[PDB]
């Protein structure tokens, strides 16, 4: 009945046992185990760094 | 969003939850003419008669 006004909201989440992933694909889907950018001519027959 | 005064998201209470429900706190209440004291004095000190 007499709750305090002007209170503010706080949100968070908790994942356990998950180990976040970014797939190395064009549309981030699972179209094959060998992905589509892995057999690309830009990435296979070249040499790149990563940072 | 407002939820009105009809919102209480739990059972029981959050203030003095271990008390019996008929228990009064140490108060002074007036019945008609003059006040009635009801109290509990847990902490004591030293008196020596006509203290």
């Amino acid at each position: 009945r007499n709750a305090v006004p002007n209170q503010v909201t706080e949100r968070k989440f908790l994942v356990d046992r998950y180990l976040w992933q970014i797939p190395f694909s064009s549309n981030f889907l699972n179209m094959g185990t060998l992905t589509d950018l892995g057999q690309n001519v830009m990435y296979a027959n070249s040499s790149h760094s990563l940072n | 969003l407002d939820r009105g005064p009809s919102f209480k998201p739990y059972g029981g209470t959050a203030y003095n939850p271990l008390a019996p429900k008929s228990a009064p706190i140490n108060s002074a209440f007036t019945v008609g003419n003059d006040t009635h004291f009801v109290a509990q004095l847990p902490q004591t000190y030293a008196a020596g008669g006509t203290g």
